[PDB]
């Protein structure tokens, strides 16, 4: 990796939701749902080199 | 409706709707950009323009946290980590090695 | 919480429970939980391995 960055639900400048989205992301991450959704989409065909 | 879409950031937005409690209208951004301050005058494009102008409430999309976007909108705290990396073809040849023995 | 501090510059990992009582900044280092264990002591094939 060249740098380290990250995504994020963008809210307008001073919205009251960014302190409620932050809670509702940290809740999903400890429950393992942010990994459960990523394994549902980013897998696809698990390409081998098989040979 | 909202039933037109699928994917990661649609399944994320369902889970944010269940926990916090709201209804949501997923609207495609009209520009097709995300955010870019045009250096000739200074103006935003895409989603970051539609959050400064308060035409949106959330921006659930691959909207990477950068230094310049954070001074004009407020991001949440990351739902996915990453970095810039090089994409290139696999080399489809084999090393001959005639002295392989 | 008792306002005896202003910053908490330390390895204070962002968790769900700490975020509801204090406000973190946005991460200066990324990580995860991982297993620490000894290396297996290695191979040492003898010189009379044949
Ligand atoms: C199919 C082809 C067969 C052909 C020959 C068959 C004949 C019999 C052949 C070999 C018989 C050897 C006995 C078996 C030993 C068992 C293993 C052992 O103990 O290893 C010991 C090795 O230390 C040695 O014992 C080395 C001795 C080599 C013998 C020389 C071969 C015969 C010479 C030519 C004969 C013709 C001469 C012409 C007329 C004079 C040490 O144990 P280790 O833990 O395994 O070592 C690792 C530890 N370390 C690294 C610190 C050391
Ligand atoms: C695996 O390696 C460890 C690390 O060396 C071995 O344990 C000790 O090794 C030190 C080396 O400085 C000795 O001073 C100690 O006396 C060793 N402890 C003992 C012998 O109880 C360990 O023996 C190795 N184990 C295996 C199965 O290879
Ligand atoms: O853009 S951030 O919010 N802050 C910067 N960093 C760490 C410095 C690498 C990271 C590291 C991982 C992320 F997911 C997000 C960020």
């Amino acid at each position: 990796l060249i740098d380290s960055k990250g995504y994020g639900v963008g809210t307008p400048m001073g919205s009251p939701y960014r302190d409620k989205i932050t809670i509702a992301i940290l809740q999903l991450q400890e429950e393992g749902k942010l990994h459960m959704m990523k394994e549902k989409w980013w897998r696809g065909n698990g390409c081998p080199e098989e040979e | 409706g909202n039933d037109r879409f699928e994917g990661y950031c649609i399944d994320l937005l369902r889970e944010l709707s269940t926990i916090l409690g709201f209804t949501y209208e997923i609207r495609l951004v009209e520009d097709g950009k995300y955010g870019a301050q045009d250096d000739v005058n200074g103006q935003w494009n895409g989603m970051v323009r539609e959050l400064i102008d308060h035409k949106a409430d959330l921006a659930v999309a691959p909207l990477a946290i950068t230094y310049v976007r954070e001074k004009v909108i407020d991001f949440s705290k990351p739902f996915m980590t990453l970095g810039i990396s090089i994409l290139y073809r696999k080399p489809n040849g084999t090393n001959p090695g005639v002295f392989s023995f």
